[PDB]
RNA sequence: AGUCUGGUGCCAGCAGCCGCGGUAAUUCCAGCUCCAAUAGCGUAUAUUAAAAUUGUUGCAGUUAAAACGCUCGUAGUUGA
RNA sequence: AGCAUUUGUCUAAAAUACUUCCAUUAAUCAAGAACGAAAGUUAAGGGAGUGAAGACGAUCAGAUACCGUCGUAAUCUUAACCAUAAACUAUGCCGACUAGGUGUUGGAUGAAGUGCUUCCUUCAGUACCUUAUGAGAAAUCAAAGUCUUUGGGUUCUGGGG
């Protein structure tokens, strides 16, 4: 804690997780990054978003 | 179903005078009655019913002047997935019978694990609370604590047993010849067993302990 | 007052024999030149009272099991069992009595009372795997493994065993509501042995 | 020759509930045993009668293991109902 | 989750499946030497019993609690 | 020769605690061993200890609290730089919330957290659990 | 992931290893279905992990491999 | 390694004891050195028994072997050498800490049999027996323990057949 490189790189990493939306509103520390899961990353794929929005009827159609 | 506990302590659990397995564990009481486990880990009302799995079946043989005399040893792994593991072992001269015997043994074996945090309070005990090592024959197996999102690994058997214990994150290690599976299973169970036996700073606090079930229900035990 | 102590003295309780037992040397008074070990007995009377306190703290006497593998102490335990309703075991002990749930002869007790750890050793050993405390009338050559209360006594003589059970019985009766402590107890006293 | 466990077990049951019917004579014992126990063979009945008679002979001469008679139990319960210098020295040593 | 028993004699932890450790209930006296209602409880490990040291330990424990006078 | 005084003392203490006697009389005595017991007492493992005078070297009687899981020594007292400390504790300790790794650093003998707070390496001395 | 369908018959042959084949082959030769990875997948050789099987961390030496025949002793290493 | 007749001589040795002296001299040790059973070599004695070799009689299917009878070299001493053995507590050596009892050899301390003798306590040796929620693959091991809860010090050795 309070180590200069670590707090800078940590704030930068979490900020990037916020930019990606990989971490959202309710998650905001390095232990939630450990909490991150492979489905959460997969959900970021454009085909998932297209299917979710309902522009197409399925993941394959998307 | 239909029930009848021969032991008095069993009858108390059957009635529900003893509410949970934690109290009998606290007073360290030996169990020869599977019905006690059956009552506590019932399919509904229990939050986490036990899941069983026959982990290793091996033929072993006496051999005579005449015939083989081939017996079947059976290892089964049982767990709630949240705190209570069991490794059960039975050798019998018929497979289905061996499988049943091992499951009963597993219930008798059923032990509570302790878990901890890797560091800061997350409100979920998730990994082993310290490094613990268990030995059987050649093989000595060590579970070592891991941070969150850092899932359990090992042999299939180790992976299953840790999953049965409800250990989410662990580092595993092993020393010796890993091949001997029953010894490997037993050594994992020995290591796993030590988790809720290890003295720790949190237990420095001098604290009262309750009077026995054998005195709390003494009249009820005299009664029936 | 003194009289209970004096009777204990008059009975041959104080005679320890060959080998002190390292652990028991705090209850030995002195090694006699004759090759016998003297026992303190003052501590024994108070300790016997503690044993009575633990026994009274068991709320039902039937969950207190007595044991003797000594012929003459078999009669003594049976007398003890008659006065206060502890179940006695005499003759051949069976290991499954505490360990084998489905056995016909089974006991699920809360306490064990032992007449001699050297004779009654099997029961004591099994009792520790069955988590029962074990109080024990113990002698110089007798082992002290797996007993919680040790009461020093010459276990060889009939009179000594009888005296201990008689004194014990009176103390439990006194702790119980049966008879006031000031009053002497006299219900068929000194009738505790046979051939 | 000897007598098997079934014969001995039957003989042990006898005396225990039935000593007040038993006698020294084998032919009368053969009648008593037939009267008391519904034994399926003559050979078996004769052997049980014989060993019960043998136990009868053993009885009165002494107590016999593995059986109980309530009159003997009653009889047993009924039947049962400072110091000098050499004694002194240990007590004096204590003080 | 719960806290396992700790030995009175050795101040150390007793496992769930230890199956040898015992709880010794000691009855308090009345002034006339009669059994009081209340009872003092102590936890004795199977290990101390296995060593054979339980009587000695009990004596020190009773001495601390003022239930025996001679200590040893 | 006498070999490492600290090590045999700590092994004796370890044996005493393993046995459950809970007091022991240490036959050697030295300034560093006394400080090490004081450090253990600082971290709540030891109660009171009495160092009794003898001209050749004192003796120590330590009260043990039923509380030591292990006490041991790193032999000899190997040198170690600040960032290497993190690997050392990771290797040794049974838990990240308990067990203590002790160094000697220019300001005396102290644990790994203290040394880190300082910012100084040292020689690594011993440890207890 | 198949006691799938035919052929060969200790032969032909295959198969890191165990093995399969002496007539009803779940391993050979075809055919069929199924399975793994995928525009890549086989094969050899070298190399790291595997190996706390070279061991500072971190090995072993009663009986499995391994205490110099024994003692002294300079360098060496260790130093109330 | 090995050492048993008697006495003498020349010698070394350890423990006990010490309000004796010194003041860290130490520990284990590549290199090097000393000693090192039985056999073998070489020379002088000596050379009885025993007896590698060798010779016969058997035994037996054959038997050049076991077995019988004989029997050189050797065994023995001195003088040189030789430098290996299952030269095995198959356990390197020193260090501390752990658990009891039965013994036992050498001393010192106390008490009572009749100065001596015994017994008690205690040291340095030394075995055994039981116990190891100690260890180990178990046998077993009070060391092979106190070693994944792994670092008391150090020498040597091994890496499937």
């Amino acid at each position: 804690e309070k180590s200069s490189k670590r707090i800078f790189q940590g704030e930068a990493l979490l900020r990037r997780m916020v930019r990606q939306g990989l971490l959202g509103e309710n998650e905001e520390k390095l232990d939630y990054v450990l909490g991150l899961t492979l489905p959460k990353l997969l959900e970021r794929r454009l085909q998932t978003k297209v299917f979710k929005l309902g522009l197409a009827k399925s993941v394959h159609h998307a | 179903k239909n029930w009848v506990p021969v032991t008095k302590l069993g009858r108390l659990v059957k009635e529900g005078k003893i509410v949970s397995i934690e109290e009998i564990y606290l007073h360290s009481l030996p169990i020869k009655e599977y019905q006690i486990i059956d009552y506590f880990f019932q399919p509904n009302e229990c939050s986490h019913p036990l899941k069983d799995d026959v982990v290793k079946i091996m033929p072993v043989q006496k051999q005579t002047r005449a015939g083989q005399r081939t017996r079947f040893k059976a290892f089964v792994a049982i767990g709630d997935g949240n705190g209570h593991c069991g490794l059960g072992v039975k050798c019998a001269k018929e497979v289905a019978t061996a499988i049943r015997g091992a499951i009963i043994s597993a219930k008798l074996s059923l032990i509570p694990v302790r878990r901890g945090y890797w560091g800061n309070k997350i409100g979920d005990p998730h990994t082993v609370p310290m490094k613990v090592s268990g030995k059987c024959g050649s093989v000595r197996i060590r579970l070592v604590p891991a941070p969150r999102g850092t899932q359990i690994v090992g042999a299939p058997t180790t992976k299953k047993m840790l999953n049965f214990a409800g250990i989410k994150d662990c580092f595993s290690s092993s020393c010796g010849k890993t091949k001997t599976k029953g010894n490997f299973l037993r050594a994992i169970f020995n290591a796993l067993s030590k988790t809720y036996g290890y003295l720790t700073p949190d237990l420095w606090k001098v604290t009262n302990f309750d009077k026995s079930p054998y005195e709390e229900w003494s009249d009820f035990l005299e009664t029936y | 007052k003194e009289e209970s102590i004096a009777k204990m003295l008059i009975c041959k309780v104080h005679i320890g024999t060959k080998n002190l037992e390292n652990k028991m040397k705090r209850y030995v008074y002195t090694r006699a030149k004759d090759g016998v070990h003297i026992i303190n007995l003052a501590k024994t009377y108070e300790k016997l009272q503690l044993a009575a306190r633990i026994i009274v703290a068991i709320s039902n006497p039937a969950d207190v099991v007595v044991v003797s593998a000594r012929p003459f102490g078999s009669r003594a335990v049976l007398k003890f069992a008659q006065y206060t309703g502890a179940q006695a075991i005499a003759g051949r002990w069976t290991p499954g009595m505490l360990t084998n749930q489905i056995i016909q002869k089974f006991t699920e007790p809360r306490l064990l009372i032992v007449t001699d750890p050297r004779t009654d050793a099997q029961s004591v050993k099994e009792s520790a795997y069955a988590n029962i405390p074990v109080i024990a009338l113990c002698d110089s050559d007798s082992p002290l493994e797996h007993v919680d209360i040790a009461i020093p006594c010459n276990n060889k003589g009939k009179e000594s065993i009888a005296l201990m059970y008689w004194l014990l019985a009176q103390e439990v009766l006194y702790l119980k509501g049966v008879i006031p402590r000031s009053e002497p107890w006299n219900v068929m006293v000194d009738m505790f042995l046979w051939r | 020759r000897v007598r098997t466990k079934t014969i001995k077990r039957a003989a042990r049951q006898i005396v225990e509930k039935y000593y007040a019917k038993l006698t020294l004579d084998f032919q009368i014992n053969k009648k008593i045993t037939e009267e008391v126990a519904i034994i399926p063979s003559k050979r078996m009945k004769n052997k049980v009668a014989g060993f019960v008679t043998h136990l009868m002979k053993r009885i009165q001469k002494g107590p016999v293991r593995g059986i109980s008679l309530k009159l003997q139990e009653e009889e047993r319960e009924r039947r049962l109902d400072y110091v000098e210098p050499d004694t002194l020295r240990m007590i004096k040593s204590l003080g | 989750i719960y806290i396992p028993r700790k030995c009175s004699a050795t101040s150390r932890l007793i496992p769930a499946k230890e199956h040898g450790a015992v709880q010794i209930n000691v009855g308090m006296v009345d002034a006339n030497g009669v059994y009081n209602g209340k009872t003092e409880t102590f936890a004795i490990s199977g290990h101390v019993r296995q060593n054979g040291e339980s009587d000695a330990c009990l004596n020190r424990l009773m001495y601390e609690k003022k239930l025996l006078s001679f200590q040893n | 020769v006498r070999m490492s005084v600290l090590a045999d003392c700590l092994k004796t203490i370890n044996n005493a605690e393993k046995r459950g006697r809970r007091q022991v009389l240490i036959r050697p005595s030295s300034k560093v061993v006394i400080k090490f017991l004081q450090y253990m007492q600082k971290k709540g493992y030891i109660g009171s200890f009495e160092i009794v005078d003898d001209h050749r070297s004192g003796k120590i009687v330590v009260n043990l609290l039923g509380r030591i899981n292990k006490c041991a020594v790193i032999s000899p007292r190997y040198d170690v730089k600040l960032d290497e400390i993190e690997k050392i504790i990771t290797s040794i300790l049974p838990s990240r919330l308990f067990g203590h790794l002790i160094l000697t650093t220019p300001y005396g003998i102290m644990d790994h957290e203290e040394a880190r707070r300082k910012h100084t390496g040292g020689k690594v001395l011993g440890f207890f659990f």
